[PDB]
């Protein structure tokens, strides 16, 4: 649908993008109500009444799993004697599939820095990281360039608006690996070390960055920060009649008339999304399968077109909604190239730490290219079943491996009939030893 | 503090975890990541038992016991099938890998990789794919480098560095390729370096000194010295 | 050294099926009648042939992991090549 | 063999700044030596940690790690192929065809001239405009297998 009207109230996101696909500057952000919401945030509220005022608008985390906000903030210590505090901004977004942030940070850089403003005074943060992949290079120029302008005109550093608060905002370029984004993997990764995560509890916000109160947000949740301060709660409240608040960047892709990326309400179906934003599909291609949120999310079928795009629905169905990207598969896909190709991702992106991911993951590749090729053997398809199972929620130290199997444990649900096509050998691993006769089991 | 074993009740130490507790009650739990004095980690996946909510509870939930609080009241199963299966299937994991080695290898008869291979009850191969492959390193005199064996437990690198701040040991790689060892060839310059060959539960690191004169753990006449 | 204490030995076979690379081998032939008892002891010089034995063509090292002059890492069987830990692929 | 430039060691110094622990410039010193050099050579792993006052063993765990902090030479230009699945459903093993054709390399590999050393990267962010390279510091999209050629052709 080209007739698109993004007004600021129905837009909060994405109503100040540029037609010619041009970053957004200090002075084109201020004049378009920018650093409304950090004026009003830094003069007239304290860092508590902002926590509260976040956790009753209901923002919940854009990261994928959609954590209350407001919970995650409120849940930083009360000591008075801890003020060391960290605020980080997951720029990562590896997940294949995701591409939300990357214009977010490309265009309208100010936003990010004017959420990780009112972020950073709600939460009493010091310091702040905008913990950026290394391939963003024109999201790291824009970003270092918005915090110059912004430094400048006196909205970030030392007495920002007369109001004693210190802030300083830091761009931390990544080196490029997938576990870079589970956020205490991206403690680590801050401090300089090998991005393995960890146990949680203690969360980050108790025992995060060198130890400190640290809150890890998404840069989509900080950029709907400043709307939600600068309009209200009620605003926030009454844009869309579904239990997921707000707006969220949504968007289809792979082979599709139009793939991109739009700002649509909670509740949305996948249907007229696919239809009327991405066109539906393209010229002789017939739809098969849907994946709702990235590459860690189950595949859908036709049947799960109609299902609103919201945690709760999507949950329902046997997926999860993810960062609600969903990517199309056509039919000239095969299920078992397109779950290969995903499982060599996701075993090569292990952080190596746990055992099952890490040797169980490989597994998979190799049961999943054998099958490929037309070499699998019986009992491969219940291999990939016990991995699946046994990779779940868990079991594994962190959710890099859940989200490994959702899609084969999906693939192997629906399109089972392509698996077991690949099986065209008997199953052997062994050898035959010229003396001794081998114990023929049955 | 009060847990329940598969129905049968113990008194422990509240402060301890469930695997500490269950194995000084004389319960066996199979593990690699957790030392007595390393601390729990929970990286192996290998010590995964089965927690109820409460007596009056079916389903259930894998945890791992080496990072789940012994609290009062609580209700885990060791013997549970889902459990034992799951425990079966890290061993397996780390079989897929490990060099036919035990008739050349030091630490026959003395692993812990082997013994907790047979008490999972883990004796048939599936696996028909490659096993990975790892050149390995000259350590000095007295440790003796297999990388091959490895199941990174990482064990060493815990012990050497955060329990004996050496400076020279470290893990390297990443996914399914993680390598442990020194930076580059050269002698271990930690003065305890000594206990790798108790503290890896395999035969990476192994006593060199006793390699030139190898004997199995069965055929020592061992006597209580200082 | 290699020594068996054939006064001993009750041809019982449990080291054959013990031996996990088929050195040891028991084998058709019995006359093994002796003057000294000292003489049925039996070194690595009396034992080991010059063949193959009852199993022709199983080699362990062609099986081990543990790296021999003509079989270096990656060189068993189902055996991948050792990937560097700094090679550039991911 | 090895000793950090000047600028490099200002520009570790300025990123130790940045960070509560010197630590956390690990992987930025990396970055700046490869920025400096193509790649991280097996002196800049002791040099790193003599600035930072972290082990060696902790500086080639972090350069091991992390799949963009090259432990080996690269050529001059680095491709940068997406292999993920959005690329891989636009096609992405017809560029990945044409690159091999073109350059006689596999992935992995560097030309005999030090010219290219071709990659498979992950997902690179732009899914909808796939399939995606990245070659030095541009991303191109769109690819088609008759646009490698050209491509290539502008990065002498
Ligand atoms: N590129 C991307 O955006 C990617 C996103 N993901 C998303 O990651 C999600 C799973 O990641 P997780 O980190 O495991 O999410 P999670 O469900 O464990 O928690 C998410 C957030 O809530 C906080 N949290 C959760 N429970 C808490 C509690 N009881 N107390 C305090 N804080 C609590 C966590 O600290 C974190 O900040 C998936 O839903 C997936 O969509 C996954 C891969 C890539
Ligand atoms: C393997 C893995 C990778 C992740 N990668 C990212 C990421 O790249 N970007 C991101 O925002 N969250 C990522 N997450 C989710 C984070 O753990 C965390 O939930 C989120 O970054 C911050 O929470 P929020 O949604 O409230 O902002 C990842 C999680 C896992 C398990
Ligand atoms: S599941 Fe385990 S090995 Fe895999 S990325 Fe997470 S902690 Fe690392
Ligand atoms: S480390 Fe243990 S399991 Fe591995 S070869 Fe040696 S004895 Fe066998
Ligand atoms: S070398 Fe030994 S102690 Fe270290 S991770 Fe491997 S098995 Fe564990
Ligand atoms: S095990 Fe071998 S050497 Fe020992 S008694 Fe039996 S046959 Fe003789
Ligand atoms: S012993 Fe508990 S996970 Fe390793
Ligand atoms: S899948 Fe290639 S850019 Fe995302």
């Amino acid at each position: 649908m080209k007739n698109i009207i993004r007004t600021p109230e129905t837009h909060p996101l994405t109503w100040r993008l540029r037609d010619d696909k041009q970053p957004v500057w200090l002075d084109e952000y201020r004049s378009k109500n920018g650093y409304e919401g950090a004026r009003k945030a830094l003069t007239g509220l304290s860092p508590d009444e902002i926590v509260n005022q976040v956790k009753d608008a209901g923002l919940k985390g854009r990261g994928g799993a959609g954590f209350s906000t407001g919970l995650k903030w409120s849940l930083m210590p009360k000591d008075e004697s801890m003020n060391i505090r960290y605020l980080l901004c997951n720029a990562d977004e590896m997940e294949p599939g995701t591409y939300k942030d990357r214009l977010l940070m490309e265009q309208l850089p100010h936003l990010l820095v004017e959420g990780m403003l009112i972020s950073a005074f709600a939460l009493k943060a010091y310091r702040g990281y905008i913990f950026l992949r290394g391939e963003y290079i024109e999201a790291a120029v824009n970003l270092r360039r918005a915090i110059a302008e912004a430094t400048e005109a006196g909205l970030l550093g030392k007495n920002i608006m007369g109001t004693g608060f210190d802030f300083e905002l830091f761009v931390h370029t990544g080196a490029g690996r997938y576990i870079c984004g589970e956020e205490t993997a991206l403690i680590n990764s801050l401090e300089g070390r090998r991005a393995n995560p960890r146990s949680k509890p203690p969360f980050p916000a108790t025992s995060g960055a060198w130890g400190k109160p640290t809150c890890v947000n998404n840069v989509e949740t900080l950029c709907n920060v400043p709307a939600i301060l600068a309009n209200g709660v009620e605003w926030y409240q009454n844009i869309s009649k579904s239990k997921d608040a707000g707006t969220k960047l949504m968007g289809f892709s792979g082979r599709v008339k139009n793939p991109g990326l739009w700002e649509l309400p909670f509740g949305t179906t996948a249907r007229e999304i696919l239809e009327d934003y991405a066109g539906g599909m393209r010229d002789g291609l017939k739809f098969k399968a849907w994946q709702p949120g990235g590459a860690g999310t189950d595949f859908l079928t036709e049947a799960h077109l109609d299902l609103p795009m919201e945690f709760e629905s999507i949950g329902k169905a046997g997926s999860r909604l993810g960062t609600a990207l969903a990517m199309a598969v056509d039919h000239e896909i095969n299920m078992v190239s397109l779950v290969r190709n995903l499982e060599e991702f996701f075993a090569r992106e292990s952080c190596g730490w746990c055992t099952p991911c890490r040797d169980g993951l490989p597994w998979s590749v190799k049961i999943l290219r054998a099958l490929e090729r037309g070499e699998g053997q019986p009992g491969d398809i219940e291999t990939l079943e016990q991995l699946c199972r046994f990779l779940g929620p868990g079991k594994t130290f962190c959710a890099h491996a859940p989200g490994a199997v959702e899609p084969l444990q999906s693939a192997i649900k629906y399109f089972r009939e392509e698996f077991e096509a690949g099986i065209k050998q008997p199953f052997s691993n062994t050898h035959l030893i010229n003396g001794i006769q081998p114990n023929l089991l049955k | 503090a009060t847990i329940h074993v598969d129905g049968k009740e113990y008194e422990v130490n509240g402060a301890d975890n469930l695997l500490e507790a269950c194995l000084s009650l004389g319960l066996d739990i199979p593990y690699f990541c957790w030392h007595p004095a390393l601390g729990s980690v929970g990286a192996c996946r290998q010590c995964a038992v089965k927690q109820y909510q409460n007596a009056e509870d079916t389903r259930g939930r894998l945890v791992m016991s080496c990072m789940t609080p012994a609290s009062d009241g609580t209700f885990i199963s060791i013997d549970d099938e889902e459990a034992k299966q799951f425990r079966e299937s890290v061993v397996e994991w780390l079989m897929t890998n490990h060099p036919h080695d035990c008739p050349v290898c030091e630490e026959g008869g003395n692993c812990h990789l082997q013994d907790m291979t047979v008490m999972t009850g883990h004796s048939f191969r599936r696996y028909r794919f490659t096993k990975r492959t790892h050149r390995n390193q000259d350590l000095g005199p007295f440790i003796s480098h297999e990388m091959n064996r490895c199941i990174a437990c990482y064990r060493c690198v815990r012990y050497y560095k955060d329990y004996a701040d050496g400076t020279d040991l470290g893990v390297y790689g990443a996914h399914d390729n993680v390598y442990f060892g020194r930076p580059e060839d050269g002698t271990l310059e930690s003065e305890f370096s000594g206990n790798l060959v108790e503290i890896c539960p395999t035969g990476v690191f192994t006593d060199k000194t006793h390699s030139e004169r190898y004997n199995r753990k069965w055929d020592m006449q061992f006597a209580p010295s200082i | 050294f290699f020594r068996i204490n054939f006064s001993r030995c009750i041809f019982c076979g449990l080291c054959e099926e013990a031996c996990p690379t088929t050195a040891i081998q028991l084998t058709p032939d019995f006359e093994m009648g002796e003057y000294k008892r000292q003489d049925l002891v039996y070194e690595k010089e009396d034992l080991l042939i010059s063949g193959p034995g009852k199993y022709p063509e199983y080699n362990f090292y062609r099986m081990a992991g543990m790296a021999i002059d003509g079989k270096d890492k990656g060189e068993a069987e189902n055996e991948a090549k050792p990937i560097d830990v700094k090679s550039l692929l991911p | 063999a090895f000793e950090l430039s000047a600028a490099e060691r200002e520009a570790i110094e300025h990123e130790m700044h940045h960070y509560e622990d010197p630590r956390a410039a690990s992987i930025e010193a990396l970055k700046i030596v490869q920025k400096q050099r193509g790649w991280v050579p097996d002196g800049a792993i002791h040099a790193i940690a003599d600035v930072l006052g972290i082990p060696a063993s902790d500086v080639e765990g972090v350069a091991t790690f992390y799949s963009q902090i090259f432990r080996q030479p690269v050529g001059r230009h680095v491709i940068r192929y997406c292999d993920s699945v959005v690329c891989h459903i636009n096609g992405y093993q017809g560029i990945q065809a044409a690159l091999e054709k073109k350059l006689n390399i596999k992935p992995g590999q560097t030309t005999f001239d030090g010219r290219f050393t071709l990659l498979p990267t992950c997902c690179l962010g732009n899914c909808d405009k796939g399939p995606n390279m990245m070659i030095d510091e541009d991303t191109h999209a769109h690819l088609t297998p008759e646009a490698i050629p050209e491509l290539l052709e502008r990065y002498k």
